[PDB]
């Protein structure tokens, strides 16, 4: 069966990843010690996907952790699930990146990529057949932007035929937690156009919006932004792990969802998101999930979807459903929104229906959509970039680590060609 | 493990080192005789973190500190006080005479022949550490050893260590109140090696902290004990991410990447939120939007410097304690709306938030008390250029009259050194006039 | 049945040998007094191999101890197993070698070899049939380099048809515990090319590496470097002592493992080596042992195996296995590593499967491999040698004991011909 | 059993023998009256090892020591002190007059007719021992009997014993401070038989141990009692492998093989790690990497000699106590990286580690205390040639004026002996200029 390797780079990466392997564990019914104590027998058939076996009935995730520069080491180890990862996988060095790209890709990345890929190959050959290389990294930072895209330059090189999904947390128009941030996005999108099959554009503002405009949370901590990301991360590989009525791999999505090989920057949604105790004033049905998925205040990429045409979308439904209400709710949205889609594609939406819900819910979904409205996430950075680069503002912390000025103009030429190949299909014809 | 080497220089540097190491011993639990009887009750945790404390096998803890002052009078307070047995007994005194307030006795006469003990002691101290280094230098401008001897200590540590980060925390001469008449001569000669070697120079001042100790703290007679604790609270939350467990930690290399646009404009003008009294510890909410708005008014800058007459370039909000990361962005979109808080065109990102969540502790003996959160904003503005023009003017007014200068050139230094230090500060002030002005098309 | 005599020369020799007879004892279940108190009856059938009988139910190893120059005498006697060796075997003299070769081979060796061989012949004729003469010695030293190769000049002379294995600890490129050490290696490899059938090249750096990079030991003492050597020493003669499913003597190895009569310098590996309490995150299977055996950080000779082609290798498997997973894991490595082996040999790897594991383990192995990558252990010494010999640096402590300058040039001519007959097959054709 | 014969000569040799045999009696348990009441409590062990102690049937122990000084004043301190009844009562005094600081009274006049008692006493002492021999000679250069009488004792023991190892531990005249004005004459005449007969000559000095007793030990007034204990700690860990149970023992024959490249460059310049105070016995880790790096700085060499102005040839790190053999190689690959610690081309191996694991003990009465490990590095560098040129220059400055020389030639010695001892030291200094220089192709 089909098996996935999960890689975690940048300090944003394992913080999502530590919450990621808690959602996966409770979805399979697996304790902190890896002992299976699940309810049914239906969740052992694809433990093989994420958890390879161990000696006595214990399960270990195939989780490489590149990002444990030692400030994060003894919190992930001294966490809820520090007794579940294999301790040889904790690959790191000393003197972390420093919110620097060139100290992730050229200087400290080159003296660590050999120690990572010696564990990547030891986790590939313990598998029957691989397809998946999930990389949870973030743009903007250090390790997650230079070293996160150094491995994709190497892992795609040693595996030219694997589906490479990178759940890439992106910068924001207002929330600026990094001063150098328009450099670590331009230099990393230049790598993630060439070297990935799909990559999910997630922002913190549209995660800050849902925890206030929809979930009504008083103080959304960083755990409650990762608990929303991870509910999508276990929503793309649901049909891999669980039986269904219309299955969808990580490749039936990434053949349908992508028209042209550069147009693979996705915005993920999730439903049902709502705020309650145990008294909520609604009814979980198939037309109830549909309106919330397509709603412009339940994206995650923090762009306005009604500014552009959706190229094609994928609605990975879960739970027990009826396929007529699935195929007819996906029809009426496409007709009411005839300008909001691309006219010159026959049917835009595809459907994927699994048969096992989450633990507490009755039904759920995942809106993965490829839109031209993500032109706004790349135009804002390319305006912030050429403002900093015109003065040659922060460049002596990068050219003092080995780079050249003629790699900066290479990176802005590539991002400006995505905006050209998004403004085209946003226009009508 | 990441670590720092705290090198205090001068009397200003050692007097601040009385209270920086008084604060560290209380947070981690270390008594004034090296032991840790606090964590022996629980029985776990390595809280005497190896950032600041070497550990020996007998349970005693030794700091990473070395300090040189060329006068026994200052360090004999340390060698007889409460912190006698804590430090290693190589606290380098050996000065048969004080510097006498000049840069020439100083960089040349008696700073040489004592520096041979200094560099070898750092090599005996740096080679016990694996990982990050950073030299926390402590001195003052204007003095003799804080200006002269630091200048010899930088060009001899930018060669034996190369590209290591050097955070030096200088006390700058105030434009209105000066405790020496030759202090405008020393604080222009020390810039010629602060600009070149030390990558990041935190300037604070004595008059701008006098007003903070009178207005906010409501202390009518603030001695030097009560000023050095406020610098100690700042220095703690600069190097707090190297120790404690935060939600967004900022390494000492992450300062260099963010705070410093160009290699010669590294002067970032620290602040704090010290509105504790502690009578006014009640009567006041002190939320995230409250303590972030303390940097708005120019009555809370630590330097006598008006930020409203200049741009900003890059800021670094560093929090402590019970901070939720959502409340921060409410207190930042507010600041980017206010039109007198003025940025440049070429930095649209602005800020950077480091949320450590260990609360700042209280030194018993006054003068503030237990607040639940704090902030140490570090922002290199364009406004520091008018803080230097009120010091080049003090230099130029007594350089035409050729005053005080026979004690500078009659100690080995040439009289041509002064105009070499003027042609930097004239050209370094010229740099701030270009960076703040945007380009039009 | 087939019986082995174990000889111990040099102070490195009995220190390995005192740990050697503790691994052998616990493998047969035998106390310090030689009284058999084993678990099963299956470990009495070949006590004859290492332990000849005594009067009342007690067993004595056939261990000659040449090296007990009296600083080591009353520590091996006053040790854990000083009450197990036969006290007439403790053959020594006074005024030991002094880290000198000529005081091992010409002056004090000549006045002691008659007292050793009067005990060698009294341990040969107490046997039905001998094949094995294990010599645990070390290069670099005194006794272990001059007197250790004086006996092999005599024992091979009086026995021209015995398998002569010498587990020879070799010098290091960085760890230099002897200033004269490039003399005691050149003058002893000149003896061990002509006079042995097989000899195992073991270094201390690759034993210092495993106790840090793999076993994660805080302070590896000298006992914990010998405990790794001895786990190979009881891994070559396993099929002699215990029944199996495909047996291998000390001669089925040394007919297969050696192409040409000078090319018999081996590098030994061992698996499973891992660091745990009782919670380890793995699974002992046949593909799990295989990747660790061939891994370049689990040799012992401290050379890089990927720098050269393996001539042929031998994988002496133990424990209960399956021969299909044995013969197919040994196949896929040879195909993935087609340049890393010699092309013009049909199948390089042989297999040896015993049926009794160690005491605590479930399965184990031993990688004994003949490689051209051991050219590096002989090029480094031959550069250190001709640096010292050009100045005639330390020669007056050797020519003052009877040697000549025309034996030094004889010894460097022989070691330089091994490098010529290793660079050839490392090249492709 | 392996053993040594400790032959002290002169007043310097006997005064060191006061404290070398004070140290041995405390490690093994021997009281100052021969008994061993320490191991009688346990009831086992032969710890009064036969390396240094002959044993008689009545439980008393007798050392292997004989000492000759040609003056009763020194040995009458031993014959009336605390160690009166310990030694055998043949401590050879018999000198009706002191040597009076010359080599000619000396090798010729009164050294002869007393040597007949000396050699027969060694033969009565050497023939009680089976196994290794080694003559631990103790004298000083510059003196009369330490220079003259040792020179007669070497050519009369290189004939009756042949090829036995002779470790002689000479105190060398300091280049700046000399306690005699004729000491440059004696320390050039004693080289003509030290070079030929004694295979290994450990030179130490008095000025380089004065700085160690002031800087590290922090003793402001060090008498000769406190200097001879530091040589005694060195001499213990030279002959420690002959007694105690180590993980890598180094025999006295293993010195000759390793330390000595050529038959005439045997001068290896001992060191130690005496940074105990014992106030500074705290405040400091003292690991394997710490005590091995004590040999880096030239402020811890036992000879006034700068190793940075010369190559090394071969070193011999000899440890004590709680040393793990893994930690050693970390402290050696470090040293082979540092580019001022300079080797020759023709010795790529460098070092040799002898790990004894018996800790060095503490003589009660000061001045250091219980450290857990130590090191006695022995390294013949090229730098000892500049320590001799500052002594040939003292010889040549008063040889042109024909000073002091009528008391040398008017005592049997010919005046041609001086230029025969100059043509060695000119040619022996010429040997160190060739060995340090590598050959190019
Ligand atoms: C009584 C009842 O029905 O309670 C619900 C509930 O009230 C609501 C509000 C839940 C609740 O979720 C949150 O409040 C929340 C907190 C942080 C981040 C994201 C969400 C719930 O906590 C979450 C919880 O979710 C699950 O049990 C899923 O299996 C979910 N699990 C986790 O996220 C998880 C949490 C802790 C530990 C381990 C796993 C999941 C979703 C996708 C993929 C895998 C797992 C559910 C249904 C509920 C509560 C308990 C109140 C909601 O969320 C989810 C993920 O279901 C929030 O909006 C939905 C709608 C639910 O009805
Ligand atoms: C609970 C449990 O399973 O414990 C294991 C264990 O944890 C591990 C880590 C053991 C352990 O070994 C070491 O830690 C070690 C120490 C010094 C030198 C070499 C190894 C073990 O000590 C060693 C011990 O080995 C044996 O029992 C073998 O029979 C072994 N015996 C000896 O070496 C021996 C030791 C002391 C006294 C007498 C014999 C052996 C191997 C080859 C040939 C003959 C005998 C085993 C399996 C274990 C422990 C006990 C923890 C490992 O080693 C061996 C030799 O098995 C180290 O890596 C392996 C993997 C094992 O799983
Ligand atoms: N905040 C603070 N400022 C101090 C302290 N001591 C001195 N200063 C200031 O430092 C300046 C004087 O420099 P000092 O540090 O006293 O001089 P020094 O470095 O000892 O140099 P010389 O005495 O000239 O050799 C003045 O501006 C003082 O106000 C102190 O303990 N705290
Ligand atoms: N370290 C040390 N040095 C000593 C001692 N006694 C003398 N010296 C040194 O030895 C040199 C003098 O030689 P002495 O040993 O006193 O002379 P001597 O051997 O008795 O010879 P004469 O008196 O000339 O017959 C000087 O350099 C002294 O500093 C001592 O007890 N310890
Ligand atoms: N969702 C989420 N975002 C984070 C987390 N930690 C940091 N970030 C974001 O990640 C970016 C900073 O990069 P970070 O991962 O901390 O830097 P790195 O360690 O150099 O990769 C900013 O956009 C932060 O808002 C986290 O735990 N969750
Ligand atoms: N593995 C191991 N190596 C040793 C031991 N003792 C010494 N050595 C090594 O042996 C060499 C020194 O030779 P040694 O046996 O002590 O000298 P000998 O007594 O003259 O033969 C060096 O390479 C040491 O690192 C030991 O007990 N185990
Ligand atoms: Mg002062
Ligand atoms: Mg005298």
């Amino acid at each position: 069966m089909r098996e996935i390797v999960h890689i975690q780079a940048g300090q944003c990466g394992n913080q999502i990843g530590a919450k990621f392997w808690e959602v996966i564990s409770d979805e399979h019914g697996i304790d902190p010690t890896g002992s299976y104590h699940g309810d049914s027998d239906l969740q052992l058939e694809r433990i093989n996907v994420y958890y390879n076996e161990a000696t006595g009935n214990k399960y270990v995730p195939r989780a490489i952790l590149v990002d444990l520069e030692p400030g994060t080491m003894d919190s992930v180890r001294s966490g809820p699930f520090g007794q579940i990862f294999r301790p040889d996988n904790f690959v790191f060095g000393q003197s972390g990146a420093g919110n620097n790209w060139a100290k992730g890709h050229y200087t400290e990345g080159a003296e660590l990529v050999d120690s990572v890929l010696d564990v990547v190959r030891k986790e590939s050959e313990s598998c029957d057949c691989l397809q998946g290389f999930q990389l949870t990294h973030s743009l903007g930072g250090g390790t997650g932007s230079g070293m996160g895209t150094l491995l994709i330059s190497k892992i795609r090189e040693e595996y030219p035929d694997r589906i490479m999904n990178t759940f890439s947390v992106m910068p924001s128009p207002k929330v600026s937690d990094t001063v150098v941030e328009p450099y670590n996005a331009t230099l990393s999108v230049h790598q993630l156009v060439e070297n990935t099959d799909e990559t999910y554009c997630i922002d913190n503002e549209a995660l800050y919006d849902i925890c206030f405009r929809t979930l009504k949370l008083t103080t959304p901590t960083y755990g409650d932004l990762n608990h929303l990301v991870s509910a999508t991360m276990s929503g793309v590989t649901t049909c891999l792990r669980f039986p269904g009525q219309l299955n969808a791999d990580l490749r039936k999505l990434a053949v349908n969802m992508v028209p042209f090989p550069r147009l693979h920057f996705f915005m993920p949604g999730f439903a049902p998101l709502t705020s309650r105790g145990s008294q909520q004033y609604r009814a979980l049905t198939v037309p109830e999930l549909t309106q919330q998925m397509f709603d412009s205040k339940n994206m995650m990429a923090a762009c306005d979807p009604r500014h552009g045409r959706y190229l094609t979308v994928a609605a990975i439904f879960r739970g027990r459903m009826s396929m007529k209400e699935v195929d007819e709710q996906m029809l009426n949205v496409q007709n009411k929104n005839s300008s909001y889609f691309v006219e010159w594609i026959p049917n835009n939406v595809k459907t994927a229906v699994c048969d096992i819900p989450p633990r507490g819910l009755k039904m759920s979904a995942t809106f993965i959509g490829n839109s031209t409205a993500i032109q706004e996430l790349f135009k804002r950075i390319s305006e912030q970039f050429t403002a900093m680069f015109r003065r040659k503002a922060f460049l002596h912390w990068y050219t003092g680590e080995g780079m050249d000025e003629m790699e900066f103009t290479e990176a802005e030429s590539n991002m400006n060609d995505l905006v050209s190949e998004y403004q085209q299909y946003q226009d009508a014809t | 493990m990441r670590e720092c080497i705290s090198i205090h220089v001068g009397q200003a540097g050692v007097q601040i080192g009385n209270a920086c190491w008084e604060l560290y011993c209380l947070e981690h639990g270390i008594q004034p005789d090296g032991q840790m009887p606090s964590d022996k009750t629980i029985g776990g945790g390595d809280d005497s973190f190896n950032t600041f404390f070497s550990e020996t096998g007998a349970g005693k803890h030794v700091p990473r500190a070395v300090f040189v002052d060329l006068e026994p009078t200052v360090i004999d307070e340390v060698r007889t006080g409460t912190y006698r047995q804590l430090f290693h007994p190589e606290q380098l005194i050996t000065g048969k005479e004080d510097a006498a307030n000049n840069y020439a006795r100083g960089h040349y006469t008696i700073g040489k022949e004592i520096i041979d003990l200094v560099l070898d002691r750092i090599r005996k101290l740096a080679d016990q550490c694996t990982g990050l280094q950073g030299f926390l230098v402590f001195h003052s401008f204007g003095g003799g050893t804080g200006s002269g001897f630091t200048s010899l200590l930088m060009e001899r540590l930018s060669v034996d260590y190369g590209k290591k980060s050097k955070l030096e925390f200088s006390i700058y001469p105030a434009p209105q109140v000066s405790t020496a008449v030759v202090e405008p001569y020393n604080s222009i000669l020390t810039t010629h090696t602060t600009l070149e070697h030390s990558d990041c120079a935190f300037m604070v001042d004595n008059e701008a902290i006098y007003d903070i100790c009178r207005r906010n703290l409501d202390i009518e007679r603030p001695t030097y004990t009560n000023l050095n604790r406020l610098i100690s609270q700042i220095v703690s939350s600069i190097t707090a991410s190297l120790r404690f467990d935060g939600a967004l930690n900022v390494d000492l290399t992450e300062f260099q990447t963010n705070l410093v646009p160009y290699p010669r404009i590294h002067f970032p003008l620290a602040t704090y939120a010290p509105v504790i009294s502690a009578e006014k510890a009640y009567h006041e909410q002190l939320s995230v939007a409250e303590i972030t708005n303390a940097c708005f008014e120019p009555a809370n800058q630590m330097v006598k410097c008006d930020p409203r007459h200049g741009k900003y370039m890059a800021c670094c909000l560093l929090y402590r304690g019970d901070v939720v990361p959502k409340d921060v962005n409410a207190a930042i979109a507010t600041i980017k709306t206010k039109r007198s808080i003025q940025f440049v065109d070429w930095c649209p990102t602005g800020f950077k938030v480091g949320i450590n969540y260990q609360p700042p502790t209280v030194v018993p003996g006054g003068d503030l008390a237990k607040v639940q959160r704090a902030v140490c904003m570090l922002s290199n503005t364009t406004a520091i250029a008018e803080a230097w023009a009120r010091l080049d003017h003090k230099f130029d007014l007594m350089y035409a009259k050729r005053a005080f200068v026979h004690w500078y050139v009659g100690e080995g230094m040439e009289e041509g050194e002064f105009s070499e230090a003027r042609e930097d500060m004239a050209a370094l002030e010229k740099d701030y006039e270009e960076v703040g002005v945007d380009s039009v098309e």
